RNA sequence: GUCUAACGUCUAUGCGAGUGUUUGGGUGUAAAACCCGUACGCGUAAUGAAAGUGAACGAAGGUGGGGGCCCAUUAGGGUGCACCAUCGACCGAUCCUGAUGUGUUCGGAUGGAUUUGAGUAAGAGCAUAGCUGUUGGGACCCGAAAGAUGGUGAACUAUGCCUG
RNA sequence: GGCGAAAGACUAAUCGAACCAUCUAGUAGCUGGUUCCUGCCGAAGUUUCCCUCAGGAUAGCAGAAGCUCGUAUCAGUUUUAU
RNA sequence: UUGCUUAAUUGAACGUGGACAAUUGAAUGAAGAGCUUUUAGUGGGCCAUUUUUGGUAAGCAGAACUGGCGAUGCGGGAUGA
RNA sequence: CCUAAGGGGGACUCAUGGAGAACAGAAAUCUCCAGUAGAACAAAAGGGUAAAAGUCCCCUUGAUUUUGAUUUUCAGUGUGAAUACAAACCAUGAAAGUGUGGCCUAUCGAUCCUUUAGUCCCUCGGAAUUUGAGGCUAGAGGUGCCAGAAAAGUUACCACAGGGAUAACUGGCUUGUGGCAGUCAAGCGUUCAUAGCGACAUUGCUUUUUGAUUCUUCGAUGUCGGCUCUUCCUAUCAUACCGAAGCAGAAUUCGGUAAGCGUUGGAUUGUUCACCCACUAAUAGGGAACGUGAGCUGGGUUUAGACCGUCGUGAGACAGGUUAGUUU
RNA sequence: GGUUGCGGCCAUAUCUAGCAGAAAGCACCGUUCCCCGUUCGAUCAACCGUAGUUAAGCUGCUAAGAGCAAUACCGAGUAGUGUAGUGGGAGACCAUACGCGAAACUAUUGUGCUGCAAUCU
């Protein structure tokens, strides 16, 4: 059970593991059915764009301090700042954040 | 019951010699040790510090360490297949050095001087030993010594 | 076996690094702690039922014990340890061996 | 009946040709046969053995490698020859000109050879402008520094690398590395 | 078998030139039991140069047909042909060692009219073991 | 049971097909063992000898 | 004696102090091929339980060898990559010493030590594939006596009752 | 579980714990088997540890891949000295 | 050269420079020497000569060295590991 | 087991013998001489030791601290034990020196947990203080199956995987044991070793005893005895022919050639064996897979039911007794 | 050459019994105030070199001496042993072949050699 000078090695397979392995045979079908509700989304709502504006965040940690990135909504100063209502700003393609 | 300790089957490996028993003459801790000396190793059995194991007695070996006592030599000892360097720390009691040296370090010095000698009369020498060579012709004089004829004797009981 | 009440090693003390005299006494094991915790842990495995969950020692061999002398520096009081070797019998401070005497 | 005092029928262990299918390494090995065959030279016996070699017997040479063997007393316009791969080396603070004649090179050290003045030639060019390797000074990377040889020779006292997946205080630490825990090998 | 072999012999009927000394003599006496031996003649010697004289070149087994081939390999040794070869083995030379190593071990034939009723016993006896002396050559008679 | 209890049969043969080797020689044995105050003192003769032929050629 | 997850050695290949497009986005003649990039994984730094600290005296060291190359002219000399043996240097841990100073208990300069690390000492790795070997999986194929969960039986039979 | 004027007896030819399906391809240091050719090499039953004694790990023996070199300095042998 | 050692300018170890040239210091041999990685099977043995223990002995049990059988056909021992 | 029985130094010389001294004798204490160790050194044995390692006295704690290297077992892993040094701090001695437990070779113990000592150092992760807890280094608590599970029985109701790697038949080696036979001849035999015997010794044979072993068989060779029947051996009980006698006859005993020919009926017992009764020329001993169960029988042994005695708390055991129990 | 001090090898030096010993040395020898140690100035410590002696120690010589050491036409190429045979013998064991090769025994000879320093008829 215990030979040679090799890696002691933890492979977790001492369960019923054959009943839920999950293959990605659709990762192309999901590609492609992901354009098409893509495509769908744009017919529906055009010229409307398809992407509300995020906001600018800085990441949390020590570790992505430095990094800055997409955030969820504008908050509430911000949105006051340039005179916009929360309520019409989710309808004019603006994306709110209360908590932020 | 199995027994294999230490000095088990030495009972008279680490004897003393017959009538050589007591004080350790004091040549023995006049000697000088160098590193790099060949020694003899043969436990004494009246000092039991800085003693080898039974496996050194009769070991011959290189001196690698020299301390206020004792020498360190090195040994190879062969376990199975290849041979371990043993490094045996020894009190000089069980030391003596090897006299292997003093005959090949004569003829090193003789044929040095064999060389020169030829060189200085301007002539070879050949310098490698030879093993014993089959005896030439020779002639045997009979004066004094006429052959005398042996036979087979009889058998006789001396009880 | 039977061994002094005083001695005078080396003191580790950073204070000391002499030889100091040291007062001997013979070890004795603290009281365990309910707070350590392997003592934590066995509790908390032992509840609900299984029943017994560590095992309980019973082949017992050894006959004596091994006497440890804590040693204590007079001078800045650094405790010191030593074990001895297994002994049936041990005094500590003793009558000395008196020799020559009758029976 | 014979007493074989050797094991009879035994290859001889070393490799007679490349292991590579490579049909343009084939022509290197075709250059340098005719030419191991029938110059006398050492140099070109030595870089027929070298072709053959497997990719962890041809270790990268890395630019600063060639750098200090130019740095030798008199092989300042030595040609380096390098049987394998030159890779390039961002710690070094400058280059001189030289000729270097390799398998490959890398985008940086290709660079970095020409941008200092030198040419950076294959080894076919190599074999018209010194067909006897004549003022050439052959240069091999350090085969003892890769990782699985980390591992090689591992036992008790012989200081080596374990083979492990994880690396922590969890992981073969205790019983065995330290005299805390028992013993220490 | 350590000695046979350092003798260079590893078959049945291979023959090999030794000089007498002290350290080849106690060599053959340790192979005494499995070899026969003797004191050659210069006849036998041109015999077994002459028909089964081999040289190796190489590390292979070459017929000594033509004097270039000794020449070529012993003539740093003074050795420039098949009789300068022959004298150099039977009255002992200074370079004995070079000329014998450089002929291949000889491979005889079985005697022709066989050998004793018993061969592994010694000579005395009444075997083909051991020393017989003058009687090698009319082994090797038979045998080459 | 009862099995075969110890033999050295066939132990010889086992060792001598690729060992009973000899150990290689090296002009500088290792100083592993050597007295430490010899070898704390042989540093810095060392040390000594190297700048002394240092300067030697450097003239 | 298989396939798979994760691995050891060796080999071939691409790029190389980097490497891996395929989670995803683009694209398409549509599960293909072609294209894209942020992150992330591994590597590029180790050591200590940790707080933490963190790799050049010197031409990135000396000595003995060392293929090849250079000068020679048997010989001889120079240079000597890989690698071998040996003596050193640097980083971390452990122990010793303890400068100017100071939240007077902190700081830790400087100089050391038969101690110790899976380190530095002009990077070698990453990825794909193949054989062989390993571990978990039904695990080369077939095989228990057993254990568990949930159900079906008193048409035989055992016993009680009711009616003949 | 039943049932037993008690034999561990009867409980559908099944009883010292029925039958049916599932967990289940239960586990097995123990049996048995294990499918084409030729070529080259070619063993071990020995060391140490193991609730180890029909089994493992470990070292040894063997194969394969090779690598650095090219007579360098090796040997199941002798001689001489000790 | 040193911080070790000596009363020392004594030694210890490692060195610079110089001399001793192919009989460079016995024989014989050498399908060359050295090195590395990885992995199989095996881990019931038995026999012969000699040494040898227990036992009255054993086609018995147990060791030592070597050679064998196992794993091996061929000629002989009629037959036979 | 030992605060000395460890360490250092010093002084002395033990076992024993001889010759002497009131009580005093084989043994009390004193004296001289001799005394190579013939003693003593904790303990088994071996080695070692004499101005000592033994005996006595004085001083002590080196039986201390930090850890590396090495030797043995060895995989050159662990443990135990030991060796030579490095850096301290000490003891002793005038000093040189010696001392890192016991003169040497045995005298012992991992992970996990706990506890103590040390560093008073690191952490409790939003920041602190103090409790508490967790870390690092060294000991102790222990695994004696001693490289170290936590562990009672029974099955004659029984199961499975296997094993001739291993017992219970036959067979094979051996022949202690059993059985049978020789030789040497001290004695026996009224005299008289050998008509017939024959001690102390010693040489053999046999395989109908019992041991010894475990080679064959555990995907099975039907394990007692009897009945029935055939054949073979001879170490011959009877019958034939002979030789010998301590053979007058009659009877009897020993032997040679001899297995041609026969060797029984019953009471008790499952018996093999035994023992009795009786006839007979005699009622010899054996083998043939301890011949012979697809020939029988099934009394015994040895499944399951049941009784008793002894044993066991009990389930149950008994190679103890008893009764009933499928022979394809 | 003798002698002393310090030694190396550690009996050719030891052991027993006799005899001899010039010079110097050594020794025995004389004393107890002092340092010191004892039951005892016997040992140990100290003092004198003054009163005496080679009696003893020590040294040398003697002994068909014991022991020890060395040697060998001593025993003996014996015992033993490595290697060999399809040698002998029922066996136990033995012979032969190529090698190695004792111990006891017997005889003879010997009985310390020597380094450093100082000293002496
Ligand atoms: C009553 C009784 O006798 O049973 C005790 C049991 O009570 C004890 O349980 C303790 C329990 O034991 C354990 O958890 C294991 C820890 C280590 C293992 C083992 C038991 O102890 C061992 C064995 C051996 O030392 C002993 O044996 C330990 C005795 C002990 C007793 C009390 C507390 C701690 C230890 C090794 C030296 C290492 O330590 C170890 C490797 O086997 O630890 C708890 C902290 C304690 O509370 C608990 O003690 C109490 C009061 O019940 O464990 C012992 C082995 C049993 O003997
Ligand atoms: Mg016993
Ligand atoms: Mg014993
Ligand atoms: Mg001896
Ligand atoms: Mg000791
Ligand atoms: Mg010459
Ligand atoms: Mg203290
Ligand atoms: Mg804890
Ligand atoms: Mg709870
Ligand atoms: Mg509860
Ligand atoms: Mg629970
Ligand atoms: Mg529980
Ligand atoms: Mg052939
Ligand atoms: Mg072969
Ligand atoms: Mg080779
Ligand atoms: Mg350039
Ligand atoms: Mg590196
Ligand atoms: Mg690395
Ligand atoms: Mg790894
Ligand atoms: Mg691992
Ligand atoms: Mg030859
Ligand atoms: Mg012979
Ligand atoms: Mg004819
Ligand atoms: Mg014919
Ligand atoms: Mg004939
Ligand atoms: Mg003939
Ligand atoms: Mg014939
Ligand atoms: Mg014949
Ligand atoms: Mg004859
Ligand atoms: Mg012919
Ligand atoms: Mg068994
Ligand atoms: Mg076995
Ligand atoms: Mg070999
Ligand atoms: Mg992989
Ligand atoms: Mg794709
Ligand atoms: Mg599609
Ligand atoms: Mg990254
Ligand atoms: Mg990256
Ligand atoms: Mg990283
Ligand atoms: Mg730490
Ligand atoms: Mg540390
Ligand atoms: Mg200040
Ligand atoms: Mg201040
Ligand atoms: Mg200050
Ligand atoms: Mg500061
Ligand atoms: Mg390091
Ligand atoms: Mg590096
Ligand atoms: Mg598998
Ligand atoms: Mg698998
Ligand atoms: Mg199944
Ligand atoms: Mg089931
Ligand atoms: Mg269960
Ligand atoms: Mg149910
Ligand atoms: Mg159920
Ligand atoms: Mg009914
Ligand atoms: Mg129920
Ligand atoms: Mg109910
Ligand atoms: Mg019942
Ligand atoms: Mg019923
Ligand atoms: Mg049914
Ligand atoms: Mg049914
Ligand atoms: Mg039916
Ligand atoms: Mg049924
Ligand atoms: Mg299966
Ligand atoms: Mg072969
Ligand atoms: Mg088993
Ligand atoms: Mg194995
Ligand atoms: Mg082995
Ligand atoms: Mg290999
Ligand atoms: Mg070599
Ligand atoms: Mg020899
Ligand atoms: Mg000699
Ligand atoms: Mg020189
Ligand atoms: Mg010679
Ligand atoms: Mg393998
Ligand atoms: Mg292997
Ligand atoms: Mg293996
Ligand atoms: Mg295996
Ligand atoms: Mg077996
Ligand atoms: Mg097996
Ligand atoms: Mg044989
Ligand atoms: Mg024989
Ligand atoms: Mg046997
Ligand atoms: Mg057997
Ligand atoms: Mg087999
Ligand atoms: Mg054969
Ligand atoms: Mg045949
Ligand atoms: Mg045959
Ligand atoms: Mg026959
Ligand atoms: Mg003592
Ligand atoms: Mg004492
Ligand atoms: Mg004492
Ligand atoms: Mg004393
Ligand atoms: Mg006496
Ligand atoms: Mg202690
Ligand atoms: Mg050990
Ligand atoms: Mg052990
Ligand atoms: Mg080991
Ligand atoms: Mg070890
Ligand atoms: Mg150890
Ligand atoms: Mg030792
Ligand atoms: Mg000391
Ligand atoms: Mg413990
Ligand atoms: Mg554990
Ligand atoms: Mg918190
Ligand atoms: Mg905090
Ligand atoms: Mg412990
Ligand atoms: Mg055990
Ligand atoms: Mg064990
Ligand atoms: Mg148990
Ligand atoms: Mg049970
Ligand atoms: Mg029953
Ligand atoms: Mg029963
Ligand atoms: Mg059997
Ligand atoms: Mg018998
Ligand atoms: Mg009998
Ligand atoms: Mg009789
Ligand atoms: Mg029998
Ligand atoms: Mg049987
Ligand atoms: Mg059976
Ligand atoms: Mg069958
Ligand atoms: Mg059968
Ligand atoms: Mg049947
Ligand atoms: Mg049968
Ligand atoms: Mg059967
Ligand atoms: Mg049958
Ligand atoms: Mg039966
Ligand atoms: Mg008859
Ligand atoms: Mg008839
Ligand atoms: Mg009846
Ligand atoms: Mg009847
Ligand atoms: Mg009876
Ligand atoms: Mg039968
Ligand atoms: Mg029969
Ligand atoms: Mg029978
Ligand atoms: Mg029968
Ligand atoms: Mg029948
Ligand atoms: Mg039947
Ligand atoms: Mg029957
Ligand atoms: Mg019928
Ligand atoms: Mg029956
Ligand atoms: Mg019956
Ligand atoms: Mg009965
Ligand atoms: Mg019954
Ligand atoms: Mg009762
Ligand atoms: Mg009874
Ligand atoms: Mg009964
Ligand atoms: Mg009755
Ligand atoms: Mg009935
Ligand atoms: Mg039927
Ligand atoms: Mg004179
Ligand atoms: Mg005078
Ligand atoms: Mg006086
Ligand atoms: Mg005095
Ligand atoms: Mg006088
Ligand atoms: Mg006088
Ligand atoms: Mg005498
Ligand atoms: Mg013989
Ligand atoms: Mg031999
Ligand atoms: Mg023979
Ligand atoms: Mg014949
Ligand atoms: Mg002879
Ligand atoms: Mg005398
Ligand atoms: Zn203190």
């Amino acid at each position: 059970a215990i030979s040679k000078n090799l890696p002691l090695l933890n492979n977790h397979f001492r369960k019923h593991w054959q009943e839920r392995v999950r293959v990605h045979f659709d990762q192309a079908g999901k590609k492609a059915s992901r354009r098409q509700s893509r495509l769908r989304k744009a017919a529906k709502i055009a010229p409307r764009p398809i992407d509300a504006l995020r906001p600018v965040v800085r990441a949390p940690t020590v570790k992505y301090n430095r990094k800055v990135r997409a955030g969820r909504g504008f908050t509430l100063a911000e949105l006051k700042a340039v005179g916009i209502a929360p309520k019409y700003a989710r309808t004019i393609g603006i994306s709110v954040d209360h908590r932020r | 019951g199995k027994s294999r300790g230490y000095r088990s089957g030495t009972r008279y490996a680490f004897q003393r010699d017959f009538k050589k028993h007591g004080a350790i003459p004091l040549s023995t801790y006049l000697k000088v040790y160098k590193v790099g000396d060949i020694v003899d190793i043969k436990a004494n059995g009246s000092i039991q510090k800085g003693m080898p194991h039974k496996y050194y007695h009769g070991k011959t070996g290189i001196v690698y360490n020299v301390t206020k006592s004792s020498v360190g030599v090195i040994i190879n000892k062969v376990v199975g297949n290849r041979y371990i360097e043993k490094r045996v720390n020894l009190r000089v009691e069980h030391v003596k050095h090897s006299a292997c040296r003093q005959e090949f370090l004569n003829r090193v010095k003789s044929n040095a001087a064999k060389k020169r000698e030829a060189k200085a009369n301007g002539e070879t020498v050949y310098l490698k030993r030879q093993a014993a060579k089959p005896r030439g012709s020779r002639i045997i004089s009979t004066e004094g010594n006429i052959p005398q004829t042996l036979a087979p004797v009889a058998y006789e009981t001396f009880i | 076996v039977n061994v002094p009440k005083t001695r005078k090693t080396y003191c580790k003390g950073k204070e000391c690094r002499k030889h100091t005299q040291h007062k001997v006494t013979q070890y004795k094991a603290g009281k365990a702690s309910l707070f350590a915790q392997g003592k934590r842990r066995y509790d908390r495995k032992q509840s609900g039922y299984g029943g017994q969950t560590k095992q309980i020692f019973h082949k017992k061999a050894k006959t004596t014990k091994k006497v440890v002398l804590r040693l204590e520096c007079v001078v800045c009081k650094t405790k010191a340890q030593l074990p001895l070797k297994r002994c049936k019998h041990f005094e500590l401070g003793g009558d000395k061996k008196q020799k020559g005497q009758a029976l | 009946g014979r007493d074989h005092t050797s094991k009879q029928h035994v290859r001889s262990g070393h490799r007679t040709a490349p292991k590579s299918d490579n049909v343009y390494l084939q022509l290197l090995v075709k250059l340098y046969s005719f030419l191991a065959r029938r110059t006398d030279a050492p140099f070109n016996k030595v870089i027929l053995k070298s072709l053959f070699l497997s990719k962890i017997n041809r270790p990268p040479v890395s630019v600063s490698r060639i750098s200090r063997a130019l740095k030798q007393k008199g092989a300042a316009e030595k040609t380096i020859v390098v049987v394998g791969t030159v890779t390039d080396d961002n710690r070094l603070l400058e280059f001189p000109k030289a000729t270097i004649a390799a398998l490959r090179f890398t985008a940086g050290a290709k660079d970095r050879i020409l941008k200092n003045g030198g040419e950076a030639i294959t080894l076919d060019q190599l074999a018209l402008r010194a067909p006897k390797g004549q003022n050439t000074l052959i240069v091999r990377g350090p085969r003892n520094s890769r990782e699985a040889v980390r591992h090689f020779g591992f036992g008790p006292h012989k200081g080596k690398a374990p083979r492990i997946l994880s690396k922590g205080r969890k992981f073969e630490r205790a019983r065995g590395r330290r005299r805390s825990r028992g013993f220490k090998v | 078998r350590k000695v046979l072999q350092l003798l260079r012999l590893t078959q049945i009927n291979a023959g090999v030139f030794v000089r007498l000394t002290k350290a080849t003599s106690e060599l053959i006496k340790l192979a005494e039991p499995y070899v026969a031996y003797g004191y050659p003649s210069l006849s036998t010697i041109r015999q077994l140069v002459y028909k089964r004289g081999f040289g190796k070149v190489n590390k292979q087994r070459i017929a000594l047909s033509d004097n270039a081939i000794i020449e070529a390999n012993l003539g740093k040794f003074n050795i420039l042909s098949i009789e300068d070869l022959i004298h150099e083995i039977y009255t002992v030379g200074p370079n004995f060692k070079q000329v014998s190593n450089f002929l291949w071990p000889f491979k005889l034939s079985n005697p022709n009219g066989g050998f004793r009723a018993r061969k592994f016993q010694h000579f005395i006896q009444g075997g083909d073991t051991g020393n017989r002396e003058q009687f090698i050559n009319a082994l090797v008679k038979q045998m080459n | 049971a009862k099995s075969k209890n110890h033999t050295a049969h066939n132990q010889t043969r086992k060792a001598h097909r690729n060992g009973i080797k000899k150990p290689k020689t090296y002009k500088y044995p290792s100083l592993k063992g050597v007295d430490a105050k010899f070898k704390r003192n042989h540093r810095y003769a060392l040390h000594g000898t190297a700048k002394a032929l240092a300067k030697a050629r450097a003239e």
